[PDB]
């Protein structure tokens, strides 16, 4: 039985870390500050794991210590232990305690724990169950520190439904708390609703939806990193889609920078993917570095073939890449993307035939590119000087293309712009900076002279006035 | 008693905003204060003053120096003095009534 | 694509929507076509012709292949896809003069009758009076207007000292 | 003129005695010993006859002020 | 051999003699500055997530 | 009075505009810079130091060792303004005089 | 005659690591002659957890019978020296001690324990006197850290010795850092650096621990033709004494160097071939024969583009003797990428020079290194906010 | 904290076995895909007859 | 069965976020004009402190009873000077530095140690530092 009493051993410390979180959601509750709220949830991914059918029967049914509708609600959802021989009541609630119902803080809290297990369980229907009954509850309500556990709430709310690969009952659930959060002035529950909103809308690829969502709605600024980093990656990809490529691209290195720094590796290799696919189109380079990480090598693989045809820019190579991987470019969400990524294929190698020939044929041009014929050729070259791409000329009757000569980059006012947004950045980091920095509120005009000390001075130096000068 | 509550907030709110913009005219003013303060207590350097050997620095603001006179003190720095100067058998000029290195 | 899990799916749905995409492609509004070509699946985009078409007119048009735009004519899915074709033709010319006029320097008369997909050499002279060009005795139509270049001659002062200024600022103004 | 402003503050506060031991506390440990007097005189003028705990928890420190 | 700035026209046969620029000092010095620097962002990158 | 005394190191309306020679301001930029770079190459090692330094010598260890974090600091102001006076000068005279 | 027993002790034996590189190598895994050296190492020396590795890591079939006769004679040699060490730390003094554990950690860098080294290094380190011995382990370290490419122990190990030796003057000391720095410079791509300390040290080479003197030249030369410029190259090494006396056993590496020198291109493109695939099977220079290559190659073409206002593709193809297809594309990538200052007219089919001054070249330099400098502040600031 | 779960995470089934493990100033053309300049330059000696 | 108290509700919810926002904005502004007008106030206390007398430097000859110590004044011979309450007197080791006040002599304040004077001998000796490893044969 040492297998048992291993998993006792583990589940009284994970009743006691759960008793310790019911503590700060209740001196929260208590000192009237939400954030004391944020450590109980800042725990909640890892305690998630950290219980099994014991705990949450121990934890249910001595956590509420009333009877409730509540306990005829979850009670029958989950399994019961046997008459255990170390039968150790956990009742945190005594007296007056057990007699008071419980805040509607916590009973969410503990509901929250019950759909996690469930959706763990693969229980889907009967996490939905509990989750629409936890839904009612905490519409019901109206408090001020609850908000920051109903965001979370939401988030599984809506994971439930994503198991049950509906999406669409949800909609108009989220749409309704987000503008009751709104309404109220809730930053955190209406980041993570509008999160929820824009993933239900990409899901079903309803992109126009969330533009427009997006362009009404006003994301609260002092929102979660968390939840920044979600709402960068969907309005980056709104702004892919839409073809507004530059403000997607900064949009990813935004969500990019504030994703969690050692974990969610997944949510990391898709916006890399979407950050690749979005710098190509915009005509720049990807970062090499982002290929060799180790998470990254294998999913990214794919993509680094892409980006090297790109890069080459040769049509044949790009398409090559493309019979190769649409199927796992489709697989990705990527591939309506990628296939505008052979315009970008014929202006890199248009750029590079100038940069380096002088004067080229027509017919050279089409064979390095890998085009169909030179009259072909003169068409896209044509678009590529008229867009800006070259700054070239084209002798028709000749049948060549002559590349202008490069003008002295340095005198003119293009190093002063470049200049200008990397030292506006530089002056902005330093503001931020020291915005940033906090004094502690110590007792100040403490360190100055004090009142005995400075009362000897005074009767010395009158010592000193009636000695010397008789 | 919901119409006091909210009276007394709205109240409380204009007293916040009254307190933030005098806080941050009395920084700036305050500033003018500082300057003038390190202006003022240039009058500890004025002549005559002796002339003295650092010796050591006991801490952030008080020192061991060797006066000329012939007897070592251990006095005051000037908070104003460049302590990047304060080399070891570096000449200082000490104020001639409390030998304090100014 | 709402009520499609008890509808089945329409035999004509593929071609009505290729529609769709070939008249926003002929409106310019190529930011709503692709949003709308994002809702079919990954799968008939490549696959089906009534969707294949529009989105390979729509690389051509971006990349600049211009006569394979008027190719597209030819082999068209479907002769509902017709009208909308020409609507776009009428674009297709007057972007292919605008590039003529910035990348070729000066072009003989007949030489552009391929590139301007003109039928015939009358059809020249009356777009040519509504582009204004300049037609010369050697039957070469001068392009001469690179001339107006990004204006370097003039130096931005009011701009970079607005820039100077708001790095003062930006260091002094903190406090 | 700047002991006087502050002095003033009482007039205008003593219908709500709390609100001077904050506004003015700050004003109670400024370099001017003008001011901090000021400070004082209001905190008196203000809180008379109340016996703030606040205030007189204000005054307390300033009876070893190094100015007389 | 870098003995002087100039360079051969074969075809005409002609030496064309250029008066070269000097390199600037200031943008030497300031590359080394930003690598010296981007040291000391790597030695604060090791005292913060050290200390943090 | 007041008024007549604020006159006292009051600089000419030409200096405002005047503009410094070009030489001597290119040779102070580089020179400032090459210092930087001295100044920078002790920063870090400063940085290492103060990593594992005991509190007592936060400030009695920096007696007599120039700070390079403070000349640092020093030299990037005086560079900021020179250059940004400079800069703003000569786009203010290249508007103000003008032949056209 | 007395070269090799100046040099450090061989412990890791380098060329261990260069047949394991081999081995690595997907053309010669099947080697039998580099296979049988290497065992022939690892039996020698008893390295039971470099045999371990091996097995692990190439997926070969471990003979039980060798491993557990290595395995006795790594454990029964373990223990004697721990006997040594309580013996000392009771009986005799604390440099005895000192070389109990110095016999220790010997014996465990030399069986390939790579932690166990490294610990019982740093325990030996701690007690040590004597600054030079300290240096040795220093050195030792630095040794291990080559041997598995440890570029954090080599960069630590590296800076305490540049300490150790700014403490006591020793010069001979500093020229084995200089070499070792020069080879890990070698190792991550710092030709410059790698020249500028192997032409330091080519007259006072004496760290045959680390490679031969002959093999220390040829890799001189190889980073000084692509690290140096013209004027340093004749000076340096057409014209070094030591380096000519050298190449005199070396005309492969002379022909290389003299050909580049002399403009013969195709002789030069001959010898870059040859080159390429030397830099192929060596551990040091595997990482960068794609890049050295390409890098030589670019030189090549740069010089005879230096002299000429231009010059015809068929010209070029002759002096390298090639194809002018051939010149035509690497002129055309090379161009692309920014490395050539000359445009291809291709309807006449020359190649015209382009003099651009080196304001441009330092301010797209400066835009580059600011931004990654830039990006290393911002990611700070954002590890610092949260 | 809020750990990404929601995002389906792709396995790594990467190569633990330092693959790379290096610092250089890495570039896009180390990663070109070609034969060796030695067999480039080994088929074109021949392509000239000799 | 409530009129506006939803809508009394909502206005003192929308005032309290206000009001804490400004709160905490307050509290960060008044810190840092605490700090500004300490550094005002301490600068100008110290120009009255610099003209405090300087303190004598001695060396202790032995603790004594009652709080005593001998100590001898740099140039002017030995002194019995009593003991500030801050200074503990276990910690008035002899051969130490003690700095004495202007007037009353007064031990107030155990400077740092003077140089050993084994230490002082052994830099003048000036021996080469030497070990095992620089001795041949």
């Amino acid at each position: 039985a040492a297998a048992e009493h291993s998993q006792r051993e583990l589940d009284t410390v994970t009743l006691e870390d759960i008793k310790e979180h019911v503590k700060q959601l209740e001196k929260a509750v208590s000192g009237k500050e939400p954030r004391f709220v944020l450590r109980a949830l800042r725990m909640l991914p890892s305690t998630s794991r950290r219980l099994n059918h014991y705990v949450l029967y121990k934890a249910v049914q001595g956590f509420f210590t009333s009877n409730n509708a509540t306990r005829d609600f979850l009670l029958p959802f989950l399994e019961e232990p046997m008459d255990t021989e170390a039968d150790l009541q956990f009742r945190p609630r005594t007296g007056k305690a057990a007699s008071t119902p419980l805040l509607p803080e916590v009973e969410a809290y503990l509901q929250l724990l019950v759909v996690i297990f469930m959706m763990n369980s693969k229980r889907y229907k009967e996490a939905q169950k509990i989750s629409d009954d936890l839904m009612q509850k905490i519409s019901t309500q109206n408090r001020r520190a609850l908000d920051l556990v109903a965001a979370k709430c939401y988030y599984y709310h809506a994971r439930v439904y994503e198991f049950l690969d509906k999406l669409d009952v949800v909609r108009s659930f989220l749409h309704a708390r987000l503008r009751t959060a709104t309404l109220r002035h809730d930053a955190d529950g209406q980041a993570t609703l509008l999160n929820l909103l824009l993933r239900n809308y990409l899901h079903y690829s309803l992109y126009d939806q969330a533009e427009k969502l997006v362009s009404k709605s006003v994301f609260p600024e002092q929102a979660n990193n968390n939840e920044w980093a979600r709402y960068l990656y969907y309005t980056g990809r709104i702004k892919a889609i839409q073809l507004e490529y530059s403000e997607a691209r900064r949009t990813m290195t935004n969500a990019l920078r504030k994703a969690p720094q050692h974990t969610a590796v997944g949510f990391k290799q898709t916006v890399h993917k979407l950050l690749i696919v979005v710098e190509l189109l915009l005509g720049e380079i990807p970062d090499r570095l982002q290929f060799r990480q180790p998470s990254l090598k294998r999913s990214l693989m794919p993509y680094f073939l892409l980006t090297q045809a790109v890069r080459t820019g040769n049509l044949a190579k790009f398409n090559q890449v493309l019979d190769q991987f649409g199927e796992k470019f489709q697989a990705d969400g990527t591939y309506t993307l990628i296939i505008r990524l052979r315009h970008n294929v014929i202006k890199t190698g248009v750029r590079m035939i100038s940069l380096s020939y002088s004067r080229i044929s027509l017919a050279d041009i089409a064979q390095k590119l890998q085009l169909d014929s030179p009259e072909d050729a003169e068409f896209i070259v044509a678009k590529a000087i008229r867009d800006g791409v070259i700054e070239a000329s084209i002798n028709h009757e000749k049948g060549y293309v002559q590349s202008k000569e490069m003008i002295d980059i340095y005198s003119t006012r293009e190093p002063q712009l470049a200049f200008h947004q990397r030292i506006s950045f530089c002056l902005d980091i330093h503001n931020m900076s020291v915005k940033a920095m906090r004094f502690p509120p110590k007792s100040y005009n403490k360190d100055l002279e004090s009142a005995e000390e400075r009362r000897e001075r005074e009767q010395q130096d009158l010592e000193f006035a009636k000695e010397m000068a008789e | 008693d919901l119409y006091s509550r909210y009276k007394k907030l709205q109240q409380e709110l204009e007293f916040l905003e009254v307190q933030e913009e005098y806080i941050k005219d009395e920084q700036k003013n305050l500033k003018k204060e500082f300057l003038h303060a390190q202006e003022e207590v240039k009058r500890i350097q004025s002549i005559p003053l002796v002339i003295g050997q650092f010796l050591e620095a006991v801490d952030q603001n008080t020192a061991i120096v060797g006066s000329t006179t012939g007897s070592n003190y251990y006095v005051r720095i000037l908070s104003t003095i460049d302590r990047e100067l304060l080399k070891p058998n570096a000449s200082v000029a000490l104020h001639k009534h409390s030998n304090a290195l100014v | 694509f709402d009520y499609k899990e008890q509808l089945p799916e329409s035999a004509y749905m593929h071609q009505l929507l290729g529609l769709n995409l070939l008249f926003l492609l002929s409106q310019n509004r190529v930011a709503e076509f692709h949003t709308e070509l994002e809702r079919l699946p990954a799968k008939d985009i490549q696959t089906n012709v009534y969707i294949k078409h529009p989105v390979s007119l729509e690389q051509y048009l971006m990349e600049g292949s211009y006569n394979k735009v008027f190719l597209a004519k030819g082999n068209i899915p479907a002769e509902s896809y017709t009208f909308f074709i020409d609507i776009l033709l009428d674009t297709i010319r007057d972007e292919i003069a605008g590039c003529i006029e910035k990348a070729y320097e000066k072009i003989l008369f007949t030489e552009a009758t391929r590139i301007l997909f003109f039928n015939t050499p009358k059809k020249m002279t009356d777009y040519a009076k509504k582009r204004g060009w300049v037609l010369g005795p050697n039957n070469y139509y001068s392009f001469a207007s690179q001339q107006q270049k990004p204006e370097d001659t003039t130096i931005p002062s009011t701009e970079l000292a607005k820039q100077v200024i708001e790095y003062a600022r930006q260091l002094e103004m903190i406090v | 003129v700047r002991r006087a402003a502050v002095e003033s503050l009482g007039f205008i506060l003593f219908r709500t005695p709390e609100q001077c031991p904050s506004v003015v506390s700050l004003l109670s440990e400024s370099y001017n010993p003008h001011v901090r007097y000021g400070a004082a005189m209001a905190l008196g003028i203000c809180c008379a006859g109340t016996g703030n705990k606040e205030a007189i928890n204000l005054l307390e420190p300033m009876t070893n002020d190094p100015v007389n | 051999d870098k003995k002087f700035h100039g360079i051969l026209d074969q075809g005409e046969g002609v030496l064309i003699i250029f008066d070269e620029p000097p390199v600037d000092k200031t943008y030497e010095a300031a590359l080394e500055t930003i690598q010296n620097m981007s040291k000391v962002v790597d030695s604060l990158y090791n005292k913060a997530k050290k200390l943090t | 009075e007041q008024k007549m005394l604020l006159n006292l190191h009051k600089k000419s309306w030409m200096e405002g505009l005047t503009l410094q020679d070009y030489s001597e301001h290119c040779k102070h930029n580089e020179s400032v810079v090459k210092e930087m770079l001295e100044l920078a190459k002790n920063y870090n090692k400063a940085v290492e130091e103060e990593d594992k330094m005991t509190p007592e010598q936060l400030a009695i260890k920096n007696v007599g060792k120039q700070d390079p974090k403070r000349h640092l600091e020093e030299h990037v102001d005086v560079l900021m303004t020179s250059n940004i006076v400079q800069c703003l000068a000569a786009m203010l005279d290249t508007v103000v005089f003008k032949l056209i | 005659e007395n070269l090799e027993e100046e040099g450090l002790p061989k412990n890791p034996d380098l060329r261990i690591a260069q047949l394991r590189f081999l081995l690595s190598l997907p053309e010669h895994r099947g080697d039998a002659a580099v296979r049988d050296e290497l065992m022939a190492a690892v039996r020698d020396n008893n390295m039971a957890p470099y045999y371990e590795a091996l097995c692990k890591s190439l997926d070969w079939q471990i003979d039980v019978d060798l491993l557990n006769k290595m395995k006795k004679a790594n454990e029964d040699e373990l223990k004697r020296l721990d006997e040594e060490l309580e013996d000392a730390e009771k009986n005799l003094g604390e440099s005895e001690i000192r070389d109990a554990m110095m016999a220790k950690a010997e014996y465990l860098c030399r069986i390939g324990d790579k932690e166990g080294a490294l610990t019982a290094f740093r325990k030996t380190y701690d007690k040590t006197v004597a600054l030079g011995h300290r240096l040795d382990i220093v050195f030792y370290l630095l040794r291990i850290g080559l041997f598995y490419m440890d570029n954090d122990l080599i960069t630590r190990n590296t800076e305490k010795a540049k300490s150790l030796i700014e403490e006591g003057g020793d010069w001979d000391r500093r020229n084995r850092l200089k070499v070792y720095q020069g080879l890990y410079c070698v190792a991550i791509r710092d030709f410059k650096q790698a020249a500028e300390l192997f032409l330091d040290t080519v007259s006072t080479f004496t760290s045959y621990e680390l490679m031969d003197y002959k093999t220390f030249v040829t890799y001189t030369v190889y980073v000084s033709m692509i690290a140096l410029e013209r004027p340093d190259l004749r000076e340096k090494v057409i014209k070094g004494a030591e380096i000519l006396e050298v190449l005199h056993s070396l005309p492969a590496v002379r022909q290389y160097l003299f050909s580049l020198y002399e403009c013969r291109y195709s002789v030069f493109f001959q010898s870059l071939a040859v080159v390429e695939q030397e830099m192929k099977k060596d551990w040091l220079f595997a990482p960068h024969y794609r890049y050295y290559v390409r890098e030589m190659r670019i030189h090549a073409y740069s010089q005879l583009l230096e002299s000429y206002r231009s010059l015809t593709l068929g010209y070029m193809a002759e002096a390298f003797g090639v194809g002018v297809e051939f010149i035509d594309q690497e002129l055309s990538r090379f161009i692309a990428a920014g490395r050539l200052h000359c445009k291809i007219d291709k309807v006449n089919e020359i190649v015209e020079t382009n003099r651009p001054d080196s304001k441009n070249w330092q301010y797209q330099e400066t835009i580059k290194k600011g931004d990654l400098l830039l990006n290393r502040v911002q990611k700070l600031s954002r590890v610092i906010n949260m | 904290d809020d750990e990404f779960e929601e995002f389906p995470a792709e396995d790594w089934a990467g190569l633990d076995e330092d693959e790379d493990a290096h610092v250089w100033e890495d570039n896009w053309d180390d990663d070109n895909v070609e034969d060796d300049f030695s067999n480039q330059l080994r088929a074109e000696l021949e392509k000239h007859g000799y | 069965g409530s009129g506006l108290r939803q809508y009394y509700l909502s206005k003192i919810e929308e005032l309290q976020l206000i009001v804490n926002d400004k709160s905490q904005n307050l509290r960060r502004l008044q810190a840092q004009r605490n700090e500004l007008n300490a550094k005002v106030r301490l600068l100008r206390e110290e120009l009255q402190l610099l003209q405090e007398q300087g303190s004598y430097v001695g060396e202790v000859v032995r603790a004594m009873d009652k709080k005593k110590v001998l100590v001898k004044v740099h140039p002017e011979g030995k002194f019995v000077v009593d003991v500030d309450k801050n200074i503990d007197i276990n910690d008035v080791t002899p051969n130490c530095r003690v700095a004495l006040r202007n007037d009353s002599y007064t031990l107030h304040k155990i400077l740092p140690n003077k140089v050993d004077p084994l230490v002082s001998l052994m830099m003048v000796e000036k021996v080469p530092d030497s070990t095992y490893e620089m001795i041949g044969g």
